[PDB]
């Protein structure tokens, strides 16, 4: 019964810092390399990073490396994407993803419910 | 009759072209075998064996398909010697100490004998060959050795001499399905195209058995192969156990990950082993006669 659950997101103002969690659940966690996307209506899901089984290594879009960073922890089956100097463009749905393989002939996508970010413009 | 030094110079020469020889299909196997387990963003992939070879050739040089050499001569040298100095020995005991015949099953025992104790001996240098042919400065990762001897002191030094020795139990287990696959599907298949006579027995007939029996062992070696290497390559932590790296493989990667490399696995035997046995024979002849 693998269910990924989100949550951290909200309104920011830009270059502002938010912190995404993902609740893994009904899986092994310790096994699966971890992927953040994106989707902003208008636009396809975009992916964001990647973070190892283990976090042995961690790949980033080119959009936000340097401003995000993905982070895990097994021990409490919790994925991490903190956010930093965030524009308005990165507001968007942020998706916690699991490619189980397994026995397939493909990966299987998991996706959670999503949490929203949105990154506010205003002038104070 | 070759005495035993011109066996065993002759084993550790006919050993050491062949697999300077076929190196480069070792190479394209570890790339193959390593491609999948750290994303890349660099547009090279690497897809057969002459892609890969000719990939690695423009994107590194020539010298980067050659890389761990020195570790894969020291390798076949003392696997060759030990081929040598000890199969006999112990096959020779399973066949004259009962003056039985050499079955199949004495065949099995003195392989996986002298298998083992040629692992055993050959682990730092498959350790250091391994990391070597999978090390690139074009996938993200940074290669940790210049060359063969600098691996070899760097991996002594920062994680012991124990460390040299890492995945030993993989390679063991390559080591024994290698040898009981090998001989049971020459002699199935020997018994098939002697019996229905669907070919006659001359070496072409042989030629076609080992050839079968190669592909099956290489075959039904991959999975283990591929944990092996990715085991061998990874640096210390990464992996909890090897069947922590196998199921790490099967759930990001599935099934056919276990076969990744399998062309480039079976062409190296197979070219290897027939290299070898020409190199050899006609090299102990040589020298015997000389
Ligand atoms: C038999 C002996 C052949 C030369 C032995 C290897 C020489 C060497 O140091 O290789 C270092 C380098 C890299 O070794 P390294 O990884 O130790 O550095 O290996 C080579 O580039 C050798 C290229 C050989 C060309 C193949 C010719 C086939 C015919």
């Amino acid at each position: 019964q693998v269910q990924l659950v989100e949550s951290g997101g909200g309104l920011v103002q830009a270059g502002g810092s938010l912190r995404l969690s993902c609740a893994a659940s009904g899986f092994p966690v310790m096994y699966y390399n971890m992927h953040w996307y994106r989707q902003a209506p208008g636009k396809e899901r975009e992916w964001v990073a990647a973070i190892e089984s283990t976090g042995w290594w961690a790949h980033y879009a080119d959009s936000v490396k340097g401003r995000f960073t993905i982070s895990r922890d097994n021990a409490k089956n919790t994925v991490y994407l903190q956010m930093n100097s965030l524009k308005p463009e990165d507001t968007a749905v942020y998706y916690c993803n699991v490619k189980d393989f397994g026995w397939r002939w493909e990966a299987y996508d998991y996706w959670g419910q999503g949490t929203q970010v949105t990154v506010s413009s205003l002038e104070h | 009759h070759p005495t035993l030094g011109v066996q065993l110079f002759s084993a550790g020469i006919a050993a050491c072209l062949a697999d300077v020889i076929t190196f480069p299909l070792d190479t394209a196997k570890v790339r193959l075998q390593v491609q999948g387990e750290c994303p890349t963003s660099s547009v090279i992939r690497y897809k057969g064996v002459l892609g890969t070879i000719t990939a690695v050739v423009k994107t590194e040089g020539r010298m980067k398909l050659y890389s761990g050499l020195p570790a894969g001569l020291q390798r076949q040298i003392s696997s060759a010697s030990l081929r040598i100095g000890l199969y006999d020995t112990v096959q020779e005991f399973l066949t004259a100490g009962k003056e039985t015949a050499p079955s199949l099953g004495s065949k099995i025992l003195a392989g996986l004998t002298t298998g083992g104790v040629a692992v055993f001996i050959g682990q730092p240098t498959e350790v250091v060959k391994v990391r070597l042919q999978a090390q690139s400065h074009l996938h993200g990762i940074k290669p940790r050795y210049t060359g063969t001897y600098n691996a070899y002191r760097i991996i002594a030094t920062t994680e012991g001499l124990t460390g040299l020795w890492k995945g030993t139990t993989p390679n063991l287990m390559r080591s024994v399905i290698i040898n009981c696959t090998e001989l049971v599907t020459y002699d199935l298949m020997k018994e098939a195209f002697v019996k229905n006579n669907i070919l006659a027995d001359d070496v072409p007939c042989h030629l076609v058995s080992a050839l079968i029996a190669g592909f099956c062992a290489t075959a039904m070696s991959s999975p283990v192969d591929v944990v092996k290497t990715r085991f061998i390559n990874s640096p210390p932590g990464q992996y909890k156990s090897v069947p922590n790296c196998a199921m790490k493989v099967f759930t990001n990667e599935g099934p056919t990950a276990f076969f990744k490399g399998l062309v480039p696995s079976f062409l190296r035997l197979g070219s290897w082993n027939v290299i070898m046995f020409v190199c050899f024979e006609q090299l102990k002849r040589e020298l015997s006669k000389s």
